[PDB]
Order: structure tokens, then sequence, then C-alpha cells
């Protein structure tokens, strides 16, 4: 057990300890998302006030 | 001095980070009206606190944070509660109506109409800092609003602010108290589009939480004030290294170097002790060998879960009070023999330890005896998989019905975004597994 | 968060006047519209069913439609009858005649468009909308025939709102007219498509609750409506009183409908209570568990024994120990897990509210999605056919301008809703 | 009532026990997926124990223990054996062996100096004394074995000349009880054993299946410990109970403490049992030797009744209540 980088200050110590060795999406394609998604909700909502106006 | 915005999202994660910031003023010595009359440095500073708390000319403390739910009852106890001096209202946002429960609907429909804003209110806060680090966020995995919005949230952040570290504080659903009979669906919807924007997650199941409660504070059926004071605990455990002077963890850049080794399997168990009920007349006080023993109690753990049967990549210990390094290192000698702690072959078997001496602080009244000494042990385990084993199991009985899936189609979700979730989900446990055997 | 509450038809004004009767004490407000109540909990969520008026006086989110004047006449005359906004009623002259045609097509086509516009004024109001709940009878002419059509154009003006029934089936056993089958088939269909949520309350259960339970051997409505408004009250707890759960109308359509058709509830109370006959030994938790998932307790004539539980909702109500609920909760599903769908995980979902209802010092109110239910459209539907194939009483709907098809289509609708609540009965 | 669920059709034991627990009335069985279980007789492979102990208001148990594998796999067991300090310091009780990929340096080294001392020279995977023939087997096989001495003297049974193994079932319970079933089998070879001819079949390798001049000399080719104690008086003076079993006794508890640290349960959501089969060789000097350790065992038809019997009282009944034991419990 070899103690590391030992620290110590007012507040408190740190240290480490070893015991043994080794062995993003843009902001248009996030609006495209967003947006295609809405186009979704209004064509079913088409849909039914189509159905409904039959 | 390097400031930090937490990011509180729906109610979970508004209770919790009431929970934690009440918290912090009392380690902070904050009062409720933001008053700090300990902080010398009038209207302003860049000692360790500031990194949570900004000044007024008048000498206010006010945190550095945001406070967002698609609906207005939470943030309202908030806004008129104990601390409401402590806020300013433009952190506090919130809609009219919630996201029902729904991913879909807190992602797509209303999340799309307020995303903005949130972002303009965070941009705020972000003008007001000198060398911003990065972002906690709180948000439950069940929540319409938890999953959906924070999702969206997250993938504005990291266009918006490329160089900053992003940490959650995720809320796991349990059916103890859970909600909802969607959160198995809401969980891995927003897993899958929030892993590559978080750098380093702490989840925290409600299930052990709950149970910890019953078990260490005897209280029969725990309410979420139960539950959220010993959340705060271990979260301001976790962040106490980037508000008190020290040499560990002291930005947010160093959770990952020291808790992630890879960028998917980001996401650490966190075991606390010791859990002490304040009602007991007579209480026998633990020593370091004793909590740092409970820190391998698998009844002590944020997650159930056996890390025996797993291998670990990283590991922190945490201590609060009185406690040496020789008194750590003879206990971790006497550990090591009597338990069962196998690192991956590429990764040395080791311990990084960080020791503040203030003893844990606790919120008078509350259900937690004040102790000498306290730890919490943040350790990167294969054994966490077990979480999202049990989560992918309950996603696959429902989703293999379609049932309730018109509810999130009916919102402008695609089908296939479940499939594309659940495989990304299925990849995380494959992962897992490469690494855990 | 705003309900507008809409009782449509003889039925569904008597059930409905209940309705307000119950909840009014419940928090608190008096025939004259002022509130004299003991808790702040009864005002915290009065809005949701109350609009604040001139004073300080709280006047029910209610319009009260009917194209006959005499039930109206004797709700303005009953007890609560004042605190009902006098604009909301809204009534014809000519009645329906127990037709769903007229209510449908001809004379409640006239009358519809008036409320809607009363409708629209109560919506205008509202800070959020939730959506709506109508009372009716499914057997009948007006709450039937004009209640669905008033779902259809709420549906078409307000289609993201949530559309809650709470809706009478009809029994021979209480029984105005032979054409009830005829009637109830064309009603559903409307309901499988336009409404969220339907409360399947079942004439048939009512009364045999009424026989069976209550030793009662001649039942009135009256009678009936006692079970009617308990139920109403015990399902709409969580909407009016605050909890851990804070629900509201879409949290229950979401969490309860897995698809999006099969959305009729069975509800069930407990302890069952006769009127007027005060039972002083209150239940314990474990019998209010075993007595509101009993068959004996359904408002829906069905076994429940028959199909499965896709969902389930139970709110219990006094002071009691939640973590004894908790626990009788579990039992019941670790003891009979066989009846609750394997595929939809933790299905069962418990609220507790302090506040009993009126002469109950502990309640259950249950709300169960069962594929179960379609043993009371198997039932409309063979009571439909054995006329239909005969063309019997046709005559008073060719009439009113129908044609046979419209029948076909609504027989041949009902049927695949049976056999859907079948395909997941065997899942 | 107690519910129960069986994901493992195979298991002639769990058969017999799930119909002693239907039989009491007081346990229903559900679907193998159906989650409000009580207990769960698992599957061989891939047994979900990550799901388990995670359902309120169930106790839940399990008749298998996560981790237990390292002592039921030839390979695992070697390596167990060998970086345990619990036992390889000197271990006596286990025959040399080495773990050989086929795609060893440590192998040769030991079997080289048994050339160098003219000792036996006979291992096994199978059997040969050229290690460069069962090597060619080795890889010509393409999976992982492991190649340990071959007890060449054994113990050999009158009238027959004849050798045999020792099977034997313990129980292991949710609180680490060792409890050894005090009925065992020697699962007995017909063929006189024959030191020049390996590659012969059936004299050599004393399983039942592979002996397809079956059941001879006693029925089954399964002599009890009734017979095989009375033998001993009679040919050796000596008891079963001292010369064989009080090494048997300790080699259970030596391998069963030795992973109890990794396996147990004692501090976890849910629960374990598990029956084990182990199996020894005696040599004629009256030694026991751990031939392997089987993590789902068959028993012997003579003795299913009581051991399914003692597997509902020890272990499931001591969980779950019901509205002169057949085991020597192994304390520590
Ligand atoms: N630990 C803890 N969990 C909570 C708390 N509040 C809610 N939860 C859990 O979070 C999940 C429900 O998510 P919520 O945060 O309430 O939902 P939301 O983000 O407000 O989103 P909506 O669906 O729009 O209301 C369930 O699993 C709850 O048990 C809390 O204060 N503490
Ligand atoms: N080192 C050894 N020395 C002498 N005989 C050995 C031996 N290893 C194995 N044998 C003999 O070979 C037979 C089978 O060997 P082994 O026990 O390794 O596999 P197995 O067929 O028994 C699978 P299981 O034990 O689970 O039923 C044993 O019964 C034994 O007679
Ligand atoms: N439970 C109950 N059922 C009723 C009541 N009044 C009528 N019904 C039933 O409703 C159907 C007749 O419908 P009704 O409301 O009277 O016709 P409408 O006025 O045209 O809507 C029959 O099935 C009756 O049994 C009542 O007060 N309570
Ligand atoms: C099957 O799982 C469910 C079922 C219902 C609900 C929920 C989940 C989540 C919140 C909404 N909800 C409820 N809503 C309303 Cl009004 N009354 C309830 C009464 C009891 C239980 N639950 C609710
Ligand atoms: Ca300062
Ligand atoms: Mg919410
Ligand atoms: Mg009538
Ligand atoms: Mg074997």
């Amino acid at each position: 057990m070899e103690v590391i980088e030992l620290n110590k200050c007012t507040s408190g110590q740190s240290f480490e300890v070893i015991l043994k060795p080794p062995s993003d999406p843009s902001l248009e394609e996030i609006q495209k998302k967003l947006e295609a998604a809405e186009e979704r909700r209004k064509y079913q909502e088409a849909e039914l006030l189509k159905h409904l106006a039959e | 001095m390097r400031e930090c915005i937490s990011i509180h999202v729906g109610q979970a994660g508004v209770q919790i980070g009431n929970a934690c910031w009440e918290l912090y003023c009392l380690e902070h010595g904050i009062q409720p009206d933001g008053q700090m009359p300990s902080d010398k440095t009038i209207g302003g500073g860049d000692d360790s606190f500031n990194t949570f708390f900004s000044e007024t000319g008048a000498g206010k403390h006010v945190p550095r944070a945001v406070f967002v739910d698609l609906e207005p009852t939470v943030i309202d106890e908030v806004r008129t509660g104990t601390y409401r001096q402590l806020f300013h209202p433009e952190q506090l946002i919130t809609g009219k109506e919630d996201a029902a429960n729904n991913y879909a609907r807190g992602h797509y429909t209303i999340g799309k109409e307020i995303i903005d804003l949130v972002l303009d209110r965070i941009r705020k806060l972000a003008d007001q800092c000198t060398g911003l680090q990065g972002f906690l966020v709180f948000h439950s995995f069940g929540g319409g609003t938890g999953s959906g919005f924070t999702s969206l949230l997250m993938e504005r952040l990291s266009v918006d602010y490329g160089k900053k570290s992003k940490l959650e504080f995720s809320i796991y659903p349990a059916p103890q108290v859970s909600t909802a009979v969607v959160e198995p669906y809401n969980s891995i919807l927003t897993t899958h589009t929030t892993l590559e924007h978080s750098d380093c997650a702490f989840m925290v199941d409600n299930e052990a939480i709950y149970d910890i409660c019953r078990r260490n504070l005897d209280i029969e059926r725990p309410t979420y004030t139960n539950l959220n004071r010993l959340i705060s605990q271990i979260v301001s455990s976790i962040t106490a290294s980037l508000r008190f002077d020290g040499a560990l963890n002291v930005d947010l850049t160093e959770f990952q170097t020291n808790l992630v080794p890879y960028p998917r399997i980001h996401f650490p168990l966190a075991t606390y002790a010791p859990v002490i009920s304040a009602e007991k007349a007579y209480h026998e006080q633990l020593s370091v060998a004793e909590i740092t023993n409970a820190c391998f109690e698998p009844a002590n753990q944020m997650v159930k879960c056996d890390p025996r049967h797993g291998k670990y990549m990283a590991c922190c210990l945490l201590y609060r009070g009185d406690v040496v390094p020789k008194d750590v290192n003879a206990a971790i000698a006497t550990i090591k023999t009597k338990r069962s702690i196998q690192f991956v072959d590429w990764c040395p078997t080791g311990f990084k330890v960080g020791i503040n001496y203030q003893p844990p602080t606790v919120v008078p009244g509350g259900d937690l005896a004040k102790v000498q000494r306290a730890v919490c042990m943040l350790s990167n385990t294969t054994a966490i998989a077990e979480a999202w084993a049990r989560l992918d199991h309950k996603f696959d009985l429902m989703y293999a019905k379609r049932a309730f899936v018109h509810w999130y189609v009916g919102e402008g979700m695609e089908e296939g975004e479940f499939s594309e979730a659940r495989e990304d989900m299925a990849a995380l446990e494959k992962d897992y597994e490469e690494v855990g055997v | 968060r705003e309900i507008v509450h809409i009782q449509a038809g003889q039925c569904g004004n008597q059930i409905g006047a209940k309705f307000w009767e119950v909840i009014s004490d419940e928090h608190g407000i008096d025939p004259t519209g002022s509130y004299h109540g003991d808790s702040d909990l009864q005002l915290e969520r009065i809005n949701v069913y109350y609009n604040e008026a001139t004073g300080n006086k709280y006047v029910p989110r209610a319009i009260l439609v009917d194209l006959e004047p005499g039930t109206m006449d004797s709700v303005r005359s009953g007890p609560f009858g004042q605190i009902f906004r006098p604009d909301n009623f809204v009534f014809g002259q000519s009645g329906a005649g127990n037709n769903w045609a007229k209510g449908h097509y001809t004379e409640g086509a006239e009358l519809v468009d008036s409320v809607l516009d009363v409708v629209r004024k109560e919506s205008e109001s509202c800070d959020c909308l939730q959506g709506f709940q109508l009372t009716h009878s499914l057997g009948g002419g007006t709450g039937s025939g004009m209640g669905t059509l008033l779902i259809s154009k709420i549906r078409e003006e307000y289609p993201d709102r949530i559309m809650n029934t709470f809706s009478v089936m009809p029994s021979p056993k209480v029984s105005d007219t032979v054409v009830e089958p005829y009637n109830a088939t064309l009603s559903v269909h409307q309901l499988v498509e336009n409404t969220d949520e339907t409360y399947c309350i079942d004439n048939e259960a009512l009364y045999d609750i009424c026989f069976r339970t209550l030793k009662l051997t001649t039942p009135t409505y009256g009678d009936l409506n006692h079970l009617v408004s308990a139920t109403m009250s015990g399902v709409t707890t969580c909407l009016r009183f605050p909890g851990q759960l804070n629900a509201d109308l879409r949290k229950l359509a979401v969490n309860m409908v897995p698809f999006p058709r099969l959305h009729f509830f069975m509800p069930g109370f407990a302890p069952l209570t006769s009127r007027g006959s005060q039972q002083y030994r209150a239940l314990t938790v474990p019998e209010l568990t075993q007595q509101m998932f009993d068959s004996k307790n359904m408002m829906a004539a069905c076994d429940p024994r028959h199909g499965r539980y896709l969902t389930v909702a139970a709110i219990f109500r006094g002071r009691m120990s939640m973590k004894e609920v908790d626990e009788q909760m579990l039992n019941v599903q670790n003891k009979n897990s066989s009846y609750f769908v394997e595929w939809i995980p933790n299905n069962v979902k418990t609220a507790v509210c302090d506040i009993p209802p009126r002469g109950l010092k502990m309640s259950a109110t249950f709300i169960g999605n069962s594929t179960a239910i379609q043993e009371l459209f198997k039932r409309i539907s063979e009571q439909f056919t054995a006329m239909f194939r005969r063309k019997a009483f046709l005559h008073w709907y060719t009439g009113e301008g129908m044609d046979e098809m419209e029948f076909t289509e609504a027989e041949s609708n009902m049927n695949d809703l049976v056999s859907e609540y079948q395909q997941y009965q065997d899942a | 009532m107690y519910t129960f669920v069986v994901r493992d059709e195979n298991s002639s034991v769990y058969a017999e026990v799930s119909r002693l627990l239907l039989a009491t009335g007081q346990w229903k069985r559900l679907r193998k997926d159906n989650p409000r279980f009580n207990l769960m007789l698992g599957e061989r492979n891939r047994l979900p124990f990550g799901r388990l102990g995670h359902e309120p208001g169930l106790v839940q148990l399990v008749n298998y223990y996560r981790g237990a594998d390292k002592l039921c796999r030839k390979a695992s067991l070697v390596k167990l054996i060998k970086t345990s300090p619990e036992l390889s310091e000197s271990c006596t009780w286990f025959p040399e062996s080495y773990v050989i990929y086929p795609t060893r340096e440590v192998f040769l080294a030991a079997y080289n100096r048994r050339r160098e001392g003219r000792e036996g020279n006979v291992w096994i995977a199978l059997i040969s004394s050229e290690a460069s023939e069962l090597l060619d087997f080795i890889d010509e096989q393409g999976q992982v074995h492991v190649i340990q001495k071959y007890l060449e003297k054994p113990l050999l049974l009158e009238p027959g000349h004849r050798k045999f193994d020792i099977r034997s079932w313990v129980l292991v319970d949710h609180l680490y009880n060792i409890y050894l079933y005090r009925e065992g089998v020697l699962r007995t070879s017909s063929e006189p054993y024959n030191s020049a001819n390996f590659q012969d079949k059936t004299c050599h390798l004393t399983n039942h299946c592979i002996q397809k001049n079956y059941g001879r000399y006693e029925e089954g080719n399964e002599m009890f410990f009734e017979e095989f104690n009375q033998y001993l008086m009679d040919a050796l003076n000596t008891t079963l109970e001292n010369s064989i079993l009080l090494q048997i006794k300790h080699i259970i508890r030596s391998c069963l403490m030795c992973i109890e640290p990794a396996i147990s349960t004692k501090h976890l959501h849910y629960q374990s049992f598990q029956l084990f089969g182990f199996d020894f060789m005696v040599d004629e000097e009256l030694k026991v030797w751990l031939i392997e350790v089987n993590g789902a065992p068959a028993c012997a038809q003579k003795l299913y009744a009581e051991l399914c019997q003692g597997i509902v009282d020890v272990a499931i009944s001591s969980v779950f209540p019901l509205a002169t034991s057949i085991f020597i419990k192994l304390h520590h």
C-alpha cells in the first residue's frame, strides 16, 4: 500500500492508496426533429377533423 | 474559482434541489434571507462556496440554480417557502400543464414551447460566471418532465455550452413510491437521448432510499421529505469538494477523470454510511473501520445490486468528520482481505480518498442523527448494470404488446424511437458485460 | 385545472344532481353557494369543479341539458337546485322519446348549438381546462343520442382536451322501453371513438346490489342513484382533493388506458350501504380491500374472474394505516397475480385521502380496466341482435332518417370491441 | 399461500420438490415469467439474479447461489484451489491439476520431474501417460480443459477388483448452514480395473451413463453406505465414518467456507440455497480425493423421496413456514 499525493489543508486532506497496479447533434438537426414531430401531430389532428367533418 | 450551475427539472428534481440547497445553506452558514455573516468579502469573492453561490451588493448569497417544471404547483411551494428569499424569481420557471407522465409530451409537445425560455434564464446565470465549469442536472427518470424535458435540455446545453461538463443526479423508478405505470418507457427514452450528453450520472433508486429509511430510520412509510433529506446528504457528500477547500474532485472535469474511464459507462454507484435515526436515545458512534466496511454492504447503496459479481473501474472514498488517513488505510487493509473487490485488469486497484473535517450537517428536526464521521463511496462497478437489466425487462414486457405506445405516438413521437432507445440500452448492457466478466 | 361538467337527459340529470349534492357536502358548500366548511383541504382544489362568484360563492362548472323540461324543473326544485347557474339550463320541449335518432339527428340537432354556447362560455373562463365529464344514460334518447352528439361536437372544438363520461348501461331488470339495446349499441360506438375514459355504470349491477346485498326488495331509481353518487364521489377523490399524486384526467387516462379503444372501466365501492341506514362498525383495511375487489361491489355486472385486469386504481378514504393499505393491496396482487396481465408491470396504483365521504369513517373506491367488461358489451349485443334480426322496432328510427346500415355498422363495431378485449384476455 | 415458479423443467430433483410443495396445499405454482413469486426454481444458465429481491411485499428465495459456479466448473475449481490461500498451501486432498487452452509450461515442469523420478505418470483430461498424446487431444477439441493426475492405485472393492467414486449431496441454506445428506452412493464400475490399457473405456471411467456387464455385483451399479460400511468392516476392519467420511466432511467444509464471502446472501435483498453434488475418489490407503463439484446434481432413485423432502424442510420451509434429521450439519 503506497500512499500518494497527500494534500493537506485546514478543511481536511486527500490522497490516493494503491493496492495493486494494472494487470453531438446541431441546433438545426434538433429543430428538425422537434418540427418533424409537430408536423406529425398536426397531420394526425387534420385527419381527426376530416373524419369529424364527414 | 469556477462556477457550477444547478438545474432542477420536474417534481423530483425541484424537491431534491430544495433539500440540497437547504442543506448547503446550513453547511455554509447562509441564512434563509441569503445573508452569510462569516463572509467578510461583501458583494463578491472567489471562495470555494462561490462555486454555488453568487453575491449581491447587499451581501445576499443566491444559488446559481434554475428550477423548471411544466406545471406550477411544486415550484410554487418554493416561491412561498422558508427559502423564498434565497432565489430570484427569474430562476423559478413554471408552465401551466405538465407532461402527463409522458416522455413524448415533455420532450416534443410541451417541451418545444418552453426550451428557449429556459435557455435564456440559464444564459443569464452563465453571464454572471467568470469561468463556468458546467451543470448539475437533477431529475427523475419516470416523470414526463423529468424524462422528456431533461433530454431536450441536455441536447441544447451541448449545443450552447459544448465545452462544459454536465453531471446528472437521476431518480430511478421504484414501484414502492412511483406514480405512473409508464415510467419504464420514460426511463429508457431519456437514457437513450441523454447518454452522450452526460459526462457522469449518479443514479438513486427510490427503492434503495425507501428501504434505508425503513430499516435505519425506523420510518414505517417514508415520505418524499424523508427520502429527499437523505438524498440531499449523499448529494452534499458528492459536491462538497466543489464547495470546500481541498485537492480531490475540485472541478466537474475531475469527476469524469476519477470515476469514468469509458464515456458510456458513466454511472457510478453511491454508497453511504452511517444512516442513524435521530429518535434513538442511545447510539454508539461508528469508527472509521466500521463506516468504511459499510460502504461494501449492498443495504447501504443508492442502488441495490451485488458488486461482488462485477468489476470496479474506479473508487473514491469521501469522508466527513473525524477521520485521519492512517485510520482509512488501516480500514482499507482489513476490508481488502475480507471482501470481494475485483478491479478490471486495465485499472489499478486503489482508492482515491478525500477527507473533510467538518462532520456532516443535519437539518434541525430531521430524521438523521448527528454523527462524528460519515463516508460516501463513489465506485464505478459493472454491478450497477443490474438496474438496467431490471428496467429493460419491464420495458420489454410492455413494448412487446405496444401497451401505452399510442400516448407517445399521439404527441408526435415515432414508434421507432422506442426500439432505437431500447437497442441503445441493449448495447449499454453488453458494454457492461464485456467490461464485467 | 378546471373540469366542465355536463348532464344530459333524465338519468344524466338525476345522477348529475346527486353528484353535485354529494361533493358539495364534501367541500363544505351549502345550497346557497356559500362555503361553511371546517378544513382548508376542502377549498384547495375547489376550482376543479366550482367557479368563484361574487361575494365568495362557489358556482358549479355544470351545464344541465335536456330535450324536455320535466327532469330539469325537478333539479331546480331539488335541494341543491339553486346552486346551479341559471344560464346553464339548456332545454327543449319536444322530448326525445327514448329514441337515439331523435337525440342525435333531429330534435337534438336543433338544441346542440345552444348547449355548445354555454360550454364555450364556461371553457373560456378556465385558467387551464382539463377536459369534460358527461353524465348520461345510454338507453334513452337525449342522454344517449344527444349526449354522444355533444361529445362529437365538443371533440371537434376541443380536440386536445380529455373527454370523460359516466355512462349508465340499460338492463331489462330496470327497463323503461324495449329499444334500449338499440340506443345503447348506437351510443357505445360513439363512446369507443370519442371518449378517453368511460365509467361503465350498469343498471343491472346497481339493481343486484340493491336486491341481493342491500336487502332492498323493490329498488327505486333513488336507491340505484345512491350507489351512483357514492361511486362518482370516490372516483373523483384524487381530482378534488390534494394528495401525493395531484391527479388529473389526462394522467388518469395515460396510466389506465394501454390501448385507446379499451377505455371502459369497472367501478367498485366498499362498504356497500343502503340509503338512510347507518353502519356503526367501521371496516378494517383488510375488509375494505377484500370487498372493493369483490364482484359483488362492482358497478358493472361482470365477473372479474372471467377476465384479467389491465390496470387498477384504488382510492382509500379515511384515517387508516397507509402501511396496512400497502400491505393489503400488495396482498391481493401477490395472492391473485394470475388475474393481472403480466405484461404491464405494477399495474395497481393506490391513493389515500384523509377525508372520508359523508356517513362513513372508512371507504374504498375501485377503478378497474378489466377485459371482463366485454361481458357487458356481449349482453347488450345479444339483446340487440335478438330484435335486429327481425328489424323489430326499427321504424321508430327510419322515421327520423336513419338507415339499417347504420345499425349494422354499430353492431359490427361493438363486436369488434368485444373481440379486442378477448385478444388481451388470452395474451 | 406461498407462490413459486419453475424455470428448469429438466430438474429431476426440483420436479419432485414442486410436487411436494403443491401437495402441502400451501404452495401455488405460477407461470415461469410471473414475477410475484416467493420461490424461484431457476434455470441452470443465465439465471437473472439481478431481477430478484425487488418485488415489494415478497420475500424471495432461489435454489442457486450466484457465484457458486466458481466451484462447479473444472477450470474454475482448479484456479480457485491454486489461488485461494484457504486451500493451496498444501491442499492434500485435490489432485495436481493445470489449466490448458487449445489455440502448459507449468504442467510439463512436473510431468518431466516424474519422468526423472520414474514415478507414476498417468494423467487425465482422455487418459494416457503420454502428454503429447493427450495434448494433441486438447487442441483438436478446441475448448478449455484441465489436466490432472490420474489416481493410478485406487481402492478396489472385492469381489471384482473394481473402482468406484463417492457422490455426496450437500444442501446449503439461506443462512449458510452446510447440510450433508447422510445417504451417499458409490458409483461403481463392473469392469475389473486394468493398469495397462487406459484407452479401454469402461473400466476407468465410473460414470453411471458411461457404463451402458452393468448391474452384475449390485443393482444399478450403485452401492449405498450401509453395504459399503459393512464391506469396510468385514474387509478392512474399519468404518465408513472413520476411514472416509471424516475426510469428505473436511473437504466439503473447506470448499464451501472458502467461497462463502463471495456467494453468501446473508445481507442481500434476496436469498439463496443450493443443492450440491460432491464427487470423491478413495485411494488404497483409504485417502479421499475431491474429483469435482456439481452445481445441479441428480439424485439416486432410492433417495429422491427423502432428500427432496429435506430440501423442503431445511431450505424452503425454514424461510416460508407452513401451518431425527436426515442431514449432518457441518459446523463453522
Ligand atoms: N426521491 C424522490 N422521488 C420523487 C420525488 N418526486 C417524484 N419522485 C419520483 O419521480 C417519479 C415521478 O416523476 P415526477 O418528477 O413526479 O414527474 P415530473 O418530472 O414532475 O413530470 P410530469 O409527468 O409532467 O409531472 C416517480 O418515480 C416518483 O417516485 C421526490 O421528491 N423524491
Ligand atoms: N484424477 C482422477 N483420477 C482417477 N480417476 C478419475 C480422475 N478424474 C476422474 N476420474 C474418473 O472419471 C470419471 C469422470 O470424471 P469427472 O468427475 O471429472 O467428470 P463427470 O463425468 O463425473 C461429470 P459429473 O461429475 O458432474 O457427473 C470419475 O468417475 C472417475 O472415476
Ligand atoms: N341508474 C339510473 N338509471 C336511470 C335513471 N333514469 C333513467 N335511467 C335509465 O336510463 C334509460 C332511460 O334513459 P333516460 O335518461 O330516462 O332517457 P333520456 O331522458 O332520453 O336521456 C333506461 O335504461 C333507464 O333504466 C336514474 O335516475 N338512475
Ligand atoms: C394504474 O396506474 C395508475 C392508475 C391511476 C393513476 C396513475 C397510475 C397515476 C396518476 C393518475 N392516476 C389516478 N388518477 C386519479 Cl384521478 N385517481 C386515482 C386514484 C387512484 C390511483 N390512481 C389515480
Ligand atoms: Ca464574498
Ligand atoms: Mg409533475
Ligand atoms: Mg326516461
Ligand atoms: Mg461434472
